[PDB]
Order: structure tokens, then sequence, then C-alpha cells
């Protein structure tokens, strides 16, 4: 079958820029797709280097060897979505094109489970981050100082479109009698921005 | 030249689905029809694809036996059907035409989003998180849940976050903004159940 | 030795006094076979052939489609715009070599590559007016009654990558396959007149697939070569389906495409089916029911048509299954040594 590699995983970029992408298959045949927000993709380049009727000039595709390239001339506020690399029936893992902006780090914030919450039976402890950038973060929960999993969820916000900052919530849920049997409950952050880690935590069983 | 979808359909675990494009514009018979599926925030899945012409369709091992492509050249429509639902089968399912032996696939349907859970229409129960500070939308079906603050006086600061589907099969949110330190309500409307809930934090 | 398209002409041994059916499409639209076959050998050429682009395929399916509208006139016909309810008369049913000849100004390139694949250079190449006797013998999954290669086992594919490109294997052992409706007095009684089995050689057939394994995976090194059932899909495509003698026969081919098969005698399930999907055009036809008496077709599997699984490999095994359907492939596993 086929071997597909596509880097970088992410990418930022602002108007006017240079925006090049590139992903390697053994096999032949590649083409590139357009993914924006919540929408089905957009054919926009097929054979790698053949661009179809209806699609810009500024997109262009160049590739040698084992190596297909996807450059866009001048970005505009448009293109700022997943493009993905296809060949065959395999799709490529895909790479996500932010906008640029100056780094930021997320504002840590942790709130604890409401009593009355307590009472239905179902424990839930929220961490969030805040107007961070750029969106690679993780977050892990530590009870007593014991990494949690497989309890933890989350969620994210889209770039906000003058912040250009995304925020991330993570819930944990827990029994109300597990609840009570450990002490301490602590979100620990990891984030460029960060020049160490980041812990943020309410050490009361109330 | 266009693939028309079915609409968002839920199903309980367990049981089976059926998803439609309708072919129009074009020979329906001479384009391979490939199906993709992707959860959210994740890359696409190859489903499969069905011949048109001779009705042969192609699985991957995964899936195996589990899913079935079938066509009806009358109506020019295409069906997928997934049985055995799992949990892992929420998502939006794509259906794209081949237009090329360079496998190009240029017209694409506008997905049909999926969700595994068992039935139920539910009312946000609320809880809200004191201090920034925010309000606890848990346990609520279906989308879509509309989240403000003071009535609309609150318009900036305020984040509130997408839905995500829990272990439980209810949705489950929270929204909250940042106020001034030295600062010292939530406007909730579920839609589809009557419930209308401003909640105050504390 | 320029690329040319024009309409051609059919030569067969049709015989004006014989009311099977073929003939009698032959006997009027045939010019009877050139008595002595012309062919000239060119010492120092090259050409390139491309099999799954080629005028020729589409002309005798133009020319098979026409045939089964003179032969086997369905009851009841329904496409997608239209109803036919019409008379559906019985027949008498065998393929005839049909011989395919350039007009004049025109000639035929033949490759004599004993292991052409079908598509590229052909280092030695011929040319003569008149093809080789080709049935048009319409199946799916096994090819029945046509040419077998010369010297060893041939993998036709435009792209193997493309796995949604059929496969048509070329066989050097021909593989003999009855199958019969036995004989049983009147559709009245209590009799099952659409019951119907087959019966194919075990070691012969299990023999043959080893070596088709073995063609395969000098085109998938380092792979293991499955064959499994049909993935699916219409009733035509899933069984061996095929006409004999004026009826449909479906034949359920789970015991032909295993991994480990018996030494002994093999005993297919068949069924006549009245209700079939036309590969002529897109729609259903409905024939009446089978006639009485035995009904038996000893033919011979000399290709395969054949449809490799897709997507990520699980066991670094590559399965291969039966496909069929679009009749024009049946053509092209002939008439790919050919261009004109
Ligand atoms: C794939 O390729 C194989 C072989 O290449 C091919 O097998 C051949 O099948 C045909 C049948 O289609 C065989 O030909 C038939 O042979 C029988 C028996 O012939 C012997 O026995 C009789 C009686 O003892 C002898 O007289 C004779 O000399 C032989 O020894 C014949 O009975 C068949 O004749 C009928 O068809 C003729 C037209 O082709 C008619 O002119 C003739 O009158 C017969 O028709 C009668 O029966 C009809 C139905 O019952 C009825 O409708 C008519 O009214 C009429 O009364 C026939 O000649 C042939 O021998 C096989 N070839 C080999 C090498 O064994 C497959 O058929 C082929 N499959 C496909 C799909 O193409
Ligand atoms: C593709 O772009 C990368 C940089 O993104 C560059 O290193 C590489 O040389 C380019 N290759 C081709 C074939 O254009
Ligand atoms: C072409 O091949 C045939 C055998 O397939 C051989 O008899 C003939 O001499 C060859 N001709 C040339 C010119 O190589
Ligand atoms: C025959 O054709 C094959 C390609 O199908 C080629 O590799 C081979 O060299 C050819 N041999 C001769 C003798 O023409
Ligand atoms: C198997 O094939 C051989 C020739 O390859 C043949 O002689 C033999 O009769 C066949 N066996 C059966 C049972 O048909
Ligand atoms: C084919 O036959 C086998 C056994 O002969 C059976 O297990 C299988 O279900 C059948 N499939 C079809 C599609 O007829
Ligand atoms: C019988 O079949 C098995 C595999 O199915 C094979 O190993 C064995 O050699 C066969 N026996 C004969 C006599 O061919």
């Amino acid at each position: 079958d086929i071997q597909m590699t596509q880097s970088p995983s992410s990418l930022s970029a602002s108007v006017g820029d240079k925006v090049t992408i590139t992903c390697q298959t053994s096999a032949g045949y590649l083409n590139w797709y357009q993914q924006r927000r919540g929408r089905a993709p957009k054919l926009l380049m097929y054979d790698g280097s053949r661009l179809v009727t209806g699609v810009p000039s500024r997109f262009s595709g160049r590739r040698w060897g084992t190596q297909y390239n996807l450059t866009i001339g001048s970005l505009q506020p448009e293109d700022i979505a997943t493009y993905y690399c296809q060949v065959y029936e395999f799709f490529g893992p895909g790479t996500r094109l932010d906008l640029k902006r100056t780094v930021a780090a997320p504002s840590v914030f942790i709130f604890p489970p409401s009593d009355e919450q307590l009472k239905s039976g179902t424990a839930s402890v929220v961490c969030l981050l805040n107007n961070f950038y750029p969106r690679e973060a993780k977050v892990q929960w530590k009870v007593d100082n014991a990494l949690q999993s497989g309890n933890s969820q989350e969620s994210v916000t889209e770039q906000d479109s003058k912040d250009s900052t995304y925020s991330l919530s993570s819930t944990l849920t827990l029994s109300k009698a597990d609840y009570e049997k450990h002490k301490v409950y602590a979100c620990e952050v990891t984030h460029q921005g960060l020049s160490s880690p980041v812990t943020k935590s309410f050490n009361r069983g109330e | 030249v266009q693939l028309v979808q079915s609409g968002t359909a839920v199903k309980r675990p367990g049981a089976s689905v059926r998803v439609s494009c309708q072919a129009s514009g074009y020979t329906f018979t001479d384009y391979f029809i490939y199906w993709w599926r992707q959860a959210p925030g994740q890359g696409l899945e190859w489903l499969g694809w069905i011949n048109p012409l001779t009705s042969q369709p192609s699985y991957p091992s995964r899936f195996q036996g589990r899913l079935t492509l079938t066509r009806d050249t009358f109506d020019e429509m295409l069906y997928m059907d997934l049985r055995g639902l799992r949990s892992d089968d929420t998502g939006i399912y794509f259906c794209a035409r081949r237009h090329s032996d360079y496998c190009d696939f240029d017209i694409w349907g506008s997905g049909t989003q999926i969700i595994v859970s068992s039935a139920s229409t539910k009312g946000p129960s609320v809880f809200p998180l004191a201090p920034a500070l925010g309000c606890l939308v848990k346990d609520y079906f279906p989308e879509p849940v509309t989240v403000s603050w003071n009535s609309g006086a609150l318009t900036s600061g305020v984040h509130t976050f997408p839905a995500v589907l829990q272990s439980s099969g209810l949705y489950s949110l929270s929204s909250v903004v940042t106020v001034p330190s030295s600062s010292l309500i939530c406007n909730v409307n579920h839609k589809p159940s009557n419930t209308k809930v401003d909640k105050r934090v504390e | 030795w320029k690329e040319a398209k024009t309409t051609l002409f059919c030569a067969s041994d049709a015989k004006a006094y014989e009311k099977e059916c073929h003939n009698v499409w032959a006997t009027h639209a045939c010019v009877p076979t050139d008595p002595n076959p012309q062919e000239v050998v060119l010492e120092q050429v090259t050409e390139n052939f491309n099999m799954w682009k080629n005028d020729m395929v589409d002309q005798m399916q133009e020319d098979v489609i026409s045939i089964w509208d003179q032969c086997l006139k369905p009851c009841v016909k329904l496409t997608n715009t239209s109803t036919l309810t019409q008379a559906c008369p019985k027949v008498t049913f065998d393929p005839i070599p049909i011989h395919y000849c350039a007009p004049a100004g025109y000639a035929i390139l033949k490759c004599n590559n004993k292991t052409f694949n079908g598509k590229g250079p052909c280092n030695n190449v011929s040319t003569v007016q008149c093809t080789h006797g080709i049935k048009p013998v319409v199946s799916t999954q096994l090819l029945l009654n046509g040419s077998l290669a010369e010297e060893e086992i041939v993998i036709r594919s435009k792209n193997l990558r493309d796995n949604a490109k059929i496969i048509i294997v070329q066989l050097q052992k021909s593989v003999e396959i009855v199958c019969t409706r036995p004989n049983n007095g009147g559709s009245g009684s209590g009799g099952d007149i659409r019951q119907a089995y087959c019966q194919i050689s075990g070691r012969n057939w299990s023999e043959a697939v080893n070596q088709v394994k073995k063609k395969l995976k000098e085109h998938f090194p380092h792979k293991n070569i499955s064959f499994q059932s049909s993935s699916g899909g219409d009733l035509e495509i899933t069984t061996h389906s095929f006409n004999c003698g004026g009826e449909f026969f479906y034949c359920n081919t789970s015991g032909l495409f295993q991994d480990t098969i018996s030494n002994a005698t093999i005993m297919l399930p068949c069924r006549i089916k009245q209700i079939i999907n036309m590969w002529q055009e897109v729609g259903k036809a409905i024939y009446a029911p089978p006639i009485k008496g035995q009904i038996t077709c000893k033919s011979d599997i000399t290709g395969l048509l054949l449809l490799r699984d897709g997507g990520d490999t699980t066991d670094n095994t590559e399965i291969f299954r039966p496909s069929g359907g679009d009749m024009r492939d049946n053509w092209r596993s002939e008439l790919y040594k050919y261009k004109v």
C-alpha cells in the first residue's frame, strides 16, 4: 500500500506570507485538498502539479521524486484552514494553518464542583486555559499526586477573530464517593509560552 | 454536478444506520463514489468505494462486514449502511465523486452527521464554576445550546466552549468569561426541550 | 503505422441453414472467414499498445449487445425511463467464434510477444487482416472459452496500485468446469426446476490457483496472496454468472475462491434466475422459466477477473476477490493483443 507523511503537523502565517507544505508518498498520483471549518474538502490540484479550473493562480504545485510541495503565493484570510494531501484511498495526516500571532501563555484557572452537583451524585472539575497561542498545549489531571487517565475530556475554541487566542477546557468526572477519597486535585499545563510547566490546584476535600 | 447527503441521524449503540447521497447533473454510472468519515478534530478515514455501473463495492479490512455500500440507478442515489454501531462511529460522513484515473475527488457531499447514543431528549442541568467564572451546562440533548451573559449586556471576555459528547451519550459543555479582578449571570437557552435557565454565580 | 479509428466488420463460420441464434445474427451481419489468413511479421519494429483504451472492445460491446437483443428477449424490461412487456420466446443458444477484421485502407497489429501485459511497448509485432475467432462469452468472475496464454500466466492491470482497477488474469492451464441443471419431469410437478450445480476438479483448480498466486507475488513482493469470496455487490458478481443454453446460471463460488482448496472434486451450488441485472444497460430484465430436460455446459476456465482489497494492510496479506460485471473487460481479455 501507500506510506504517507505530512509535515509540518501545524503551521502559522499572516496575509501576504509564503506558505509551503509538503507530503511524501512511495506511491504516485497525489492530490491536494482544502478543508475549511465544518465543510467538505475542495479539490485544489490533481497529480500534485496540475491545477483544477476555478482555483486561483495564488496556488501552484511542484513535486520532485518522492516529495510533493504545495505553495501559496500570497495568503488571504480565506486560505486559513486545514490542507490534506491524498493518494488513491489514503488521505494524509493533515496540516492546519492558523494566523500568526505573538506567542502568548495560557492564563490558568480551576473551578471546583458545585455543591448542588455533588448532591446529584456526579463530581465535575474544570480547568481553563485562556487566550493562549499557539494551540498546542497538554493538560493532565493529578489526584493525590496520581496522574489520572480515562476520566478527562476537553474541548477547544477556534481562533478568536481579534484576540487570535484559543481557549481550552478540561473536565474531569468522578463518582461522588471517589472524590471524597482524594484530598488534592491539580491541573498541570505544558505550553511553549511557559518556561516551566504550570500547575494550579485546590488542595481541599471540600 | 452535485451530491446531496442525508440529514443528521441519531441511533442507539448496537443499532443500524443509513445515509444517502443523491447524484445530479452528471451521468451517474461513469464515476466511482468514495465514502469517507471524519470524527471531530480528526483526519479522514476510508469507508470504501462502490462502482455505480456494476454495483461492485470494496471495503477496508477494519470495517469488513459491518459496512455495506449499495446503489440505486433509478433514483441516482447512493447508500451507506453501517451496523453494530459502536461509540467511535460518531462523526461526519462524506461522499465524493472519483473524477478520473488520477483519483481526484472533485464533487463532494456536504457531509452527514451521525450521533451514537442511547436515545433521550434532555434539558441541561446547570452547575456554576466560581472564581474567571462561568456556567456549566451538563447532560443536555440535542444540539445546540445558546449561552449568553447578563442577557447580552456582557459581550466581551466570554467563552462558550464547543459541546462535546460524553460517555453517557449526553452533550456536556461549560461557558464562562473573564471579569475585572476588582469587579465583584448566564442566559442559557436550550430550544429543543423548552428549557431557558439563567443561573447565578456566587 | 498510424493510430486509427474506424468501423470494422466481422467474419464468422455462420451457416445459413442454422437455427442457432448466434449464426442467424452472424450469417446476416458477418462475411465468411477469409480462407487463407495472411500474417506479415516485421523483423525489427516496436509500437505501444493500450488494451484498456481500445475502440475494438467498445465495438464488440455494441455487437454482443446487439446479439443478445435478437436472441434473449426478456418478458419484461425495466430501466430508469422505460417499462417494456413483450413476447419472450426461448431460443437455441451457443457462442460461435467471431473474427474481427479491418476494412480497406486499414490493418491490424498483433503482439506476438508471449508475455505481453497489454500496456506499453512490444518489441515484436505482426499484421493480419482478421483477428482469431473469439466467442462472445458473457460471464463474471471466471473467463470461459477464451484463448489461452502460450508460455506463462499473465497479469493484466491498468494500475495494480489502483485497487479499483480490475485485474484480468490469463491462464496457461485451462481448468474444465461443468455446470448442469439435471433433467426432471415438467414445471408442474413437485420438482424444483431451477436447482443446478457445477463440478470442478479440486486438484486442478487448487493447483492452478497456486500458479496464479505465484504470478501475483511477483508483482507484490514480500506479501502473502489470499483468495476470498466476493466482498459483495449484485448477484451477478458475487456468483459465477453466465448464460448456458439460453438460461441464466448463477453459480456460488465460495468453494473456489478459498485459500486452502481440497483435492477431491468440488460441487458448486447454482440457481437459474429469471430476474437478472442487465450488463448491456443499467436495468432489470425478467425471463421465462427454464426449459425441460438436462442443461449442461462443459466449459474451460482460461482467465479470471480479480479485485484486490484496498486500505491499510492488516497482516501483510494482499487479498484478491472475484469480480466482474463490465463485459468490456471480458472482451479486453481477448482483444488486448490487437490494435488498429
Ligand atoms: C463453451 O465451449 C464449449 C466447448 O468449446 C461448449 O461446449 C459445446 O456445447 C454445445 C452445445 O451448446 C455442444 O454442441 C451440442 O452437442 C449436442 C450433443 O451432440 C452429440 O450428441 C448428438 C446426439 O447423439 C449427436 O447427433 C451429435 O453428433 C453429438 O455426438 C447436440 O445435441 C447439440 O445440438 C443442438 O444445437 C445445434 C445448434 O448449435 C442444433 O442445430 C441441434 O439441432 C441441436 O439443437 C436441438 O436441441 C435444442 C435444445 O434441446 C432444441 O432447441 C433444438 O430444437 C434442437 O432440437 C449441440 O450441437 C458441443 O458439443 C460442445 N462442445 C464440445 C467441444 O464438447 C460450450 O457450449 C461453450 N459455452 C458457451 C456459453 O459458449
Ligand atoms: C519543498 O519545500 C521544502 C520546504 O517546505 C523544501 O525544503 C524542499 O526542498 C522543497 N522540495 C521541492 C521538491 O520543492
Ligand atoms: C515474434 O514472436 C514469434 C513467437 O511469438 C516468433 O515466431 C517470431 O519470429 C517473432 N518475430 C520477430 C520479428 O521477433
Ligand atoms: C514482452 O513484453 C514484456 C512486457 O509485457 C516485456 O517486459 C518483455 O521484454 C517482452 N519480451 C519480448 C521477447 O518481446
Ligand atoms: C486434472 O488435470 C489433469 C491435467 O492437468 C487432467 O488430466 C485430469 O483429468 C484432471 N482431473 C480431473 C479430476 O478432472
Ligand atoms: C455461497 O455459498 C456458501 C456455501 O456454498 C455460503 O456459505 C455463502 O453464504 C454463499 N454466498 C452467497 C452470496 O451465495
Ligand atoms: C491434498 O491437499 C493438500 C492441501 O489441501 C496437499 O498438501 C496434498 O498434497 C494434497 N494431496 C494430493 C495427493 O495432491
